[PDB]
RNA sequence: AUUAAUAGGGACGGUCGGGGGCAUCAGUAUUCAAUUGUCAGAGGUGAAAUUCUUGGAUUUAUUGAAGACUAACUACUGCGAAAGCAUUUGCCAAGGACGUUUUCAUUAAUCAAGAACGAAA
């Protein structure tokens, strides 16, 4: 039937194997077939005829990619609920060489993780930087600022422009 | 003028970078109904001329194509086309070919 | 079982929810029920609750015509867009399943 | 092992149309010999010069002067070959220092004037 | 012929690279056109506005034409003189590391002047 597959690096599969038995313990509650292909290093979210709706497989397919993007499986666990949707942004096509790509990588993170946690307190999302992705998960009116911050900061734009608009909109919130 | 088999060949020792002699020699060779000595001449003037002369080198591919325009073949003018497309520019020989066609 | 089925294209994008379940061939969709038609504020087009209200009409027009099953070809934006599945997926596809319409060999077939 | 016979093997090998490294690579592969510096007591290029089998240009230079003219053929195929012309500016500095060695160490005269124009005449 | 700087050129052979020039074929993604089913919205926004819309906006599917790039695999991975660099495969020429009791014996080190490549517009 349905199947959505995602490949993983070496960093999360060992972290998956402590939770993939819990993933199959949790996917069985919605009757979804989860594969732990240790030979392939990939997981596939498959549908079953004992399930209610096929939409929860794709919501777990975002959770399986969140499980494969070195985000926590507890942090990927809330995606199966209604009012929490993820945003697995690929930011690979920004700079070819590793020099200027790593220049904007820490600038989207900041010194001691303050600026990466700043957008977490600005746009209300779980920002997860692992490898060449910037994954977020939250309300879409807050998550619209997440894709606006992630797509422009891999270019020559800094997060100081993003946070200052976010600090102004948060201050005029209570009115 | 150079009108013999020995005449235009002697000028090649004095004028190596001159394809204009082979441009008249290919008019002097294929006029005797044997263009195999004229197709040899455009092949010889490629390996005899200096590589720094681009005005005669691209014209050498334009000479063997315009000779191929009336007195050539179907795939022989195209095999000389993709040989000029590797040794020289693509569309500048094709804009020459658009004027030739 | 008799396989009274078509194909269901649900556009669960980031800005709206458009549902156009097609036939066994790609043309001649028997149903086309928008999410912004069942809620009139121009802001609830991406809401799944308006998409769940829209999904009752989506099951209705096929059950009126004769398609008792629908295989889901789910759609996010894809391509040169945000490429991720939005909010309108988990409610609109479930309400077709809550209406007894048989799901089987479902897919996400966006760009 | 009859020391002059390795020279008589070289006297046919230098007459076989090969470089001095080619006589040293072949004799060390199929004849057991170590080098020209071995007990026979004569250099590979100097024994070829002593019997009239030496070349016209230096073997250090003539394989580099040929490599300067041959690499210009790809640059004659594309003037946008920005690395092959960069290799051509470098390799023409490799043969120029070689001929400047022979001009001072009296293997070539100081009026030779090595140029990439006539280097196709000294490669063939 | 004082030695063959565990200096250097040059030569062989096993390797390798997202190197570059050319070519090969493969890949998704986009626009426009031909056209069917159907519409009260579609897009955009914090809420709107703006934009197209029984001129069918909009969704699906199909065909044609054109332009760009190699996501996940894929990374502190190698390479390119630097700039820069990712489908399959080749042509041509260039290159890191390799071993020779292979060849030369300083041919070798920094570069004003002066010239070549070349990041944005």
């Amino acid at each position: 039937e349905s199947s959505f597959m995602t490949l993983f690096p070496k960093y999360r599969e060992s972290y998956l194997k402590t939770i993939w038995n819990d993933v199959t313990r949790a996917l069985d509650k919605h009757n979804i077939a989860c594969v732990l292909d240790l030979v392939e290093g990939s997981m596939t979210v498959k549908t079953t005829r004992k399930t209610y709706d096929p939409a929860i497989i794709l919501k777990a397919r975002d959770l399986i990619k969140l499980l494969a993007r070195s985000v926590p499986f507890p942090q990927a666990v809330k995606i199966l609920q209604d009012d929490m949707a993820c945003d697995v942004i690929k930011i690979g096509n920004f700079v070819t060489n590793k020099e200027r790509f790593v220049k904007r990588r820490q600038r989207l993170v900041g010194p001691n993780g303050n600026t990466l946690k700043a957008l977490e307190l600005l746009t209300k999302c779980y920002i997860l930087v692992q490898g060449n992705t910037v994954s977020a998960m939250g309300p879409f009116k807050g998550l619209k600022e997440v894709r606006r911050v992630v797509e422009d900061c891999m270019k020559n734009i800094h997060p100081i422009y993003h946070i200052k608009e976010l600090m102004i909109k948060r201050e005029l919130a209570k009115r | 003028a150079p009108e013999s088999v020995a005449d235009f060949e002697r000028l090649l020792i004095g004028n190596p970078n001159s394809s204009v002699v082979w441009m008249n020699y290919m008019a002097f060779q294929l006029q005797l109904s044997e263009i195999e000595k004229a197709r040899e001449l455009a092949e010889r003037a490629l390996k005899t001329i200096n590589f720094r002369e681009e005005a005669e080198k691209l014209n050498i591919w334009i000479a063997m194509l315009n000779l191929e325009n009336t007195f050539g073949t179907e795939e022989t003018l195209e095999e000389v086309f993709s040989r000029a497309c590797q040794y020289m520019d693509s569309y500048t020989i094709h804009t020459k070919l658009l004027g030739i066609y | 079982n008799s396989q009274v089925f078509g194909v269901a294209r649900i556009y669960a994008s980031f800005n709206d929810t458009f549902v156009h379940v097609t036939d066994l061939s790609g043309k001649e969709t028997i149903a086309r029920v928008t999410g912004g038609m069942k809620v009139k504020a121009d802001r609830d087009e991406s809401s799944p609750y308006a998409a769940m209200l829209a999904a009752q009409d989506v099951a209705a027009k096929c059950k009126e015509v004769g398609i008792t099953a629908v295989h889901v070809k789910i759609r996010a934006t894809g391509g040169t867009r945000t490429k991720t599945p939005g909010p309108g997926g988990q409610a609109a596809l479930r309400a077709l399943a809550r209406s007894g319409l048989r799901i089987g060999r479902i897919e996400d077939v966006t760009p | 092992l009859s020391s002059e016979s390795v020279i008589e093997q070289i006297v046919k090998y230098a007459r076989k149309g090969l470089t001095p490294s080619q006589i040293g690579v072949l004799l060390r592969d199929a004849h057991g010999v170590t080098q020209a510096r071995v007990i026979t007591g004569n250099k590979i290029m100097r024994i070829l010069k002593s019997n009239g089998l030496a070349p016209e240009i230096p073997e250090d230079l003539y394989y580099l002067i040929k490599k300067a003219v041959s690499v210009r053929k790809h640059l004659e195929r594309n003037r946008k070959d920005k690395d092959a012309k960069f290799r051509l500016i470098l390799i023409e500095s490799r043969i120029h220092r070689l001929a400047r060695y022979y001009r001072t160490v009296a293997v070539l005269p100081p009026n030779w004037k090595y140029e990439s124009a006539t280097a196709s005449a000294l490669v063939n």
